[PDB]
RNA sequence: AAGCUCGUAUCAGUUUUAUGAGGUAAAGCGAAUGAUUAGAGGUUCCGGGGUCGAAAUGACCUUGACCUAUUCUCAAACUUUAAAUAUGUAAGAAGUCCUUGUUACUUAAUUGAACGUGGACAUUUGAAUGAAGAGCUUUUAGUGGGCCAUUUUUGGUAAGCA
RNA sequence: GAGAACAGAAAUCUCCAGUAGAACAAAAGGGUAAAAGCCCCCUUGAUUUUGAUUUUCAGUGUGAAUACAAACCAUGAAAGU
RNA sequence: GGUUGCGGCCAUAUCUACCAGAAAGCACCGUUUCCCGUCCGAUCAACUGUAGUUAAGCUGGUAAGAGCCUGACCGAGUAGUGUAGUGGGUGACCAUACGCGAAACUCAGGUGCUGCAAUCU
RNA sequence: GGGCGUGUGGCGUAGUCAGCGCGCUCCCUUGCAUGGGAGAGGUCUCCGGUUCGAUUCCGGACUCGUCCGCCA
């Protein structure tokens, strides 16, 4: 039935794609670092694209992963930025959900003229207890079908907790 | 090695050859049969890259001719003083050993450096002697 | 509709080995362990297999035959109450005591125990069981840590240290023991001795009992139930060590029942297969049910 | 030009097989070879070290040397109009014991057992093998087996 | 038969015109296909026909081919 | 050609028995790779053409893709499978079994490895057939343009062609 | 395949399926999934001394390769390599 | 007979969708002082066995299940092939004699066995 | 019949796995002479493959210009 079927936030990953290396990248990394409380990780570019102007391996994006109640707090701040309204398209078939926001001023960092303005992508990964079965090195296994997270369960949880409503489209 | 052998028929136009111990660049190749029974002979007309003289040699087609190694290298000017260019390599290396060009290329380069363009110089190496052939201007990264 | 596998896929699929499918054996490591120099013809190669489950430490001495692996002697951590260790059956010192127990047990049953007494007075120094002259060589054994991560401070090396001080000749270097400084390539013996005698749990016991008492009631509850304070665990480790060096003889349990007595209940509880005739009756009833126009 | 390399024409010979690729099982490493054993040679394409040449695939030889990870085997190779002796150093993944030899040794020990038990009576042991003799007289009955008459069948298209 | 006989002139070698014992482009005989199609165990496709087998899952065998199980 | 050491064998362009190895012939494509014919059912934030539509991530047909279940035909440089003919080894005395000597090798260890001492097993001594002697050595001639037939097969329209 | 501001066919992040349909310097064919692939750490065994063996083969040479012996090293917890 | 540790053969063991699991054991699970490693104690490291749970992993069962395995006088002595003829046929090719002998297909059955040590109502 | 070279904005062409100059069209500046800056302009002959990426590396095809096609 429901002894330990309770959904929880596995992680919150915050992604910023400035698109080109240098001073921006450092400013976006500083914004991510002060928001998370952790140092962020920059991610290299896989392939050279001319139209974007990117080449291989210049650390073109910066992202951070936060777990636990701190991640829950930043998700609360993101949802009150989004006014607790999310599209049905935002949720995925696996049960994970994300949204994208513009500027950290709405998050309330306040503005420095040097640092500029950078928007963010918030993504929440949802799992039940017992997810260690896939992650552990010894006796790695696949999770059973009933215990899997799904879109209907995650939208029901998102309606019940955070007292939010989903948009029909 | 500095130079490597090749066959006359393996040679073709706009390639480098050694004629009378000079690095030369071919402008003309022509093969004519020696006798009806015999093999064709290759007549080669080439221009020395450094001096501009016209040198020709005819050989059997199966004969092997000497071929130099020619490297073209890209540098930025620093100064033109006393007829010796001072150049600057990528990673910041600097050479002053190159003598300035003495012709209309040298005159145009001198006027361009006097009126202050950023000049991109192509210098070639072949068989231990060094010279500058052409210059452009950097359209970006001003 | 999405998670569908074709018959061509399931026909061309090659399964791995069963232990690899279960995720319990690294066969790349197993080949390098159990193979022998062929000029040593039928000489067995012996593995100290150390495995860590929750609530247990498993130590075995295992050689390999074609029909299967063969165990000389095994020593678990749940028989440490016989030697006086009741709490912390998976800590680093429990791994040490289990290694010491399996070492003393193997040298006793091989008869190599009156010689090669091992490290009687333990101090935390790094040394190996050297060969005594004009006599038999010490028993040589190699670790099998399995899929477990090699890490400076891991308790597979505590099991190694216990087995090495028990008199086994196990080849090892000292750079994975706790107390190994990385920048100065030397081993600190007093921290390793503190870990052998349980210093890392007793120091935590003190530094948590002085300030946070609800945690001191949540964990270490059995220590208060058996009135074990912080300093006495050192001497109960010492008494456990001398009890092991007294008798590792391994009296087994009395099993409370018989094999067929357990088998009767478990055979009653296990589910059985459906035979061909009743399967045919089942599918005939199904045809008469849904396809029989309800 | 022509091409005769060391592993020329070895495509299907050194393919692995269907659905038994991957690492090799531990019985080949746990098997024990002694000097004088008779072994079959079949190369394993997964192991590139200690490989035999393509001539010796499916050849049977005698162990003369045992080293750390390999075995020295003696083969007789027909060169011209005589056989030459060839010594091969092969890793143990490419060899296995010949089963005909152990069958013959089983025949030797059972044969010695028969001779030993029948020596106590002297009953003309007759220890040599004999081939398939012609089958002797018998009487076949028609009780429930009356003969059925058959005839050739006429021609039809059958398409 | 006359169409195939006219077509045979365009080919080298020798060809035969044989009236087959099968039903159409299938591989069963005429009475075999008749006694199969009187039951519902055949079901038409675009030009060909799919047949029932005693193997497989009963749910799929009942969503397809309903008239044979309507016994 | 000269022989030499021996006297029925440490033989055999052969079969049987036991045991290997192979990827050709065949077969297969509702099996992988690749080629390929025809409809059927679906997918359009997810195609293109028309017609109806103010327009519409509109509609209705049609045509293309992709998927699903089928269907017709193929492969020297494709393959799950897989012959026939050829092909390796064994069918003992230089063997088997029992006991215990050597070592500087090897083992935790007289543990094992190799070579041994002493003892037991003989004419059905280890399948068939035949043996015309078996084994060994030296020296030297001529030759080093070939061609034809059956079967397999390559290039070529083919050839008394290559 | 399903998602996430700018961001779309292709920028970065997340999950699921995925027997290799990728990659392994190059031609092609084999081989490889807790790897032989990708990333990281430490190194120089790409060292010394002469023998034996396999392929081509006259059982000559050359090239390439295989398994050891005697040293001296690298790496790892170690077996080993 | 169940479970664990180490295995052998490496799908009769895999895959898809459901159902069940007494006891014990595994497992998920609680914690960050210490060793250690991460952007992130998620993995890894360490501590407790305490706060809990069979929901998942795992094991077993079910399915005219996919796959895989075995057998057949099922196809079929068919295809192919060794040997032979002053056999047929213009040829292409094909019969016969003495021999060897497939694959697809069809049908029937099956869906892990087992070694060492420990432990269990 | 065979072999070689050839195609890049109007032209000259260069090239790393599309640049200038002179043309064109505007604007600005200053003669004796000018010069500068903007733009519009290139499926790199075409089509594929390879490669992160191809003017560049390869294959095939088209056009054009050459050179051989001899002894009897």
């Amino acid at each position: 039935q429901n002894p330990m079927r309770d959904l929880k936030i596995e992680k919150l990953v915050l992604n910023i794609s400035v698109g080109e290396s240098g001073d921006r990248l450092t400013r976006a990394s500083k914004v991510l670092e002060q928001l998370s409380g952790q140092t962020p990780v920059q991610s290299k570019a896989r392939y050279t694209v001319r139209t974007f102007g990117i080449r291989r391996n210049e650390k073109i994006a910066v992202h951070v992963t936060v777990r636990g109640p701190k991640a829950e707090e930043i998700l609360e701040r993101g949802l009150k930025v989004k006014e607790y309204q999310l599209r049905d398209r935002n949720f995925s078939a696996t049960g994970n959900f994300g949204f994208g926001i513009d500027e950290h001023i709405d998050l309330g960092i306040k503005y420095d003229p040097s640092i500029g303005i950078f928007g963010m992508d918030f993504y929440v990964v949802m799992n039940r207890p017992g997810a260690r079965v896939t992650r552990r090195k010894r006796c790695k296994g696949t999770v059973g079908n009933s215990h899997k997270t799904t879109k209907e369960d995650t939208v029901s949880w998102f309606k019940q907790k955070y007292d939010a409503d989903v948009l029909d489209k | 090695s500095a130079t490597y052998p090749m066959q006359c028929s393996a040679l073709r136009k706009n390639g480098f050859v050694v004629i009378k111990s000079r690095p030369c660049k071919i402008v003309d190749m022509s093969t004519s049969k020696t006798g009806k029974h015999g093999h064709a002979k290759v007549h080669l007309v080439a221009i020395d890259i450094f001096t501009g003289k016209k040198l020709e040699d005819l050989s059997p087609s199966t004969h092997n001719m000497e071929v130099p190694v020619v490297k073209r290298n890209e540098y930025q000017l620093l100064d033109i003083d006393d007829g010796f260019l001072s150049l600057m390599n990528m990673d910041g290396d600097t050479k002053d050993d190159v003598k300035a060009p003495e012709g209309e290329l040298g005159d145009s380069l001198q006027t361009a450096f006097d009126e202050g363009k950023d000049l991109m110089v192509t210098i070639i190496s072949a068989m231990g002697e060094e010279a500058a052939i052409s210059f452009k201007e950097a359209a970006r990264t001003d | 509709q999405k998670d569908a596998k074709s018959s061509a896929y399931s026909s061309r699929f090659q399964t791995p080995f069963r232990r690899r499918r279960e995720g319990k054996t690294d066969y790349y490591q197993r080949k390098r362990l159990v193979t022998q120099h062929k000029a040593k013809y039928n000489t067995p190669k012996y593995r100290l297999v150390v495995r860590f489950t929750n609530k247990d430490i498993i130590c075995q001495i295992i050689s390999s035959t074609i029909t299967g692996d063969v165990v000389l002697a095994a020593a678990y951590s749940h028989e440490l109450p016989r030697y006086g260790i009741t709490h912390g059956l998976t800590n680093w010192a429990a791994a040490y005591a289990t290694g010491l127990l399996i070492a003393r047990r193997t040298l006793q049953k091989l008869g190599l125990d009156e010689t090669y007494k091992g490290v009687e007075e333990v101090e935390g120094e790094y040394e190996l069981t050297e060969a005594v002259e004009d006599g038999p060589r010490p028993f040589k054994v190699f670790l099998d840590i399995g899929l477990q991560r090699t890490t400076t401070g891991a308790r597979v090396f505590g099991a190694l240290k216990g087995a090495s001080d028990g008199g086994l000749y196990v080849p090892h270097s000292e750079n994975r023991f706790p107390g190994w400084d990385f920048e100065t390539e030397e081993i600190d013996p007093e921290l390793l001795r503190s870990y052998i005698f349980g210093g890392h749990v007793s120091q935590y016991m003190e530094e948590l009992a002085d300030d946070d008492e609800e945690r001191f009631s949540e964990l270490f509850k059995g220590y208060l139930a058996d009135d074990i304070d912080a300093d006495s665990l050192e001497d109960i480790y010492t008494s456990a060590h001398e009890a092991i060096r007294a008798d590792p003889a391994f009296k087994p349990t009395e099993k409370k029942f018989t094999k067929e007595q357990y088998a009767a209940e478990s055979k009653k509880y296990r589910q059985t297969k459906l035979s061909k005739e009743e399967r045919a009756a089942r599918v005939a009833a199904k045809i008469a049910a849904l396809a029989g126009q309800q | 030009g022509k091409s005769h390399g060391y592993r020329s024409r070895t495509r299907y010979m050194f393919q692995r097989d269907f659905r038994k690729h991957g690492a090799v099982h531990l019985s080949t490493y746990l098997k024990v070879y002694k000097v004088g054993d008779i072994v079959d040679i079949k190369a394993n394409g997964s192991i590139q070290k200690g490989m035999p040449h393509k001539f010796y695939q499916g050849k049977t030889g005698v162990v003369y040397n045992v080293t750390k990870s390999s075995v020295g085997v003696i083969i007789n190779k027909m060169v011209g109009n005589r056989y030459l002796e060839k010594r091969l150093n092969l890793r143990v993944e490419h060899i296995k014991h010949s089963k005909c030899r152990q069958e013959f040794l089983e025949r030797v020990k059972a044969n010695a057992a028969k001779r030993a038990e029948a020596k106590a009576q002297g009953v003309a042991v007759q220890l040599k093998r004999q081939p398939a003799q012609p089958r002797e007289s018998r009487i076949v009955s028609t009780e429930g087996n009356v003969p059925q008459t058959l005839a050739p069948v006429p021609y039809e298209t059958f398409i | 038969v006359e169409g195939l006989r006219r077509a045979r002139y365009k080919f080298p070698g020798q060809q035969k015109i044989i009236l087959s014992k099968k039903w159409g482009f299938t591989n069963l005989d005429r009475p075999e296909y008749l006694k199969k199609r009187e039951a519902g165990e055949v079901k038409d496709d675009g030009a060909f026909v799919k047949f029932l087998s005693k193997k497989g899952s009963l749910e799929n065998n009942i969503r397809e081919f309903p008239e044979y199980f309507a016994a």
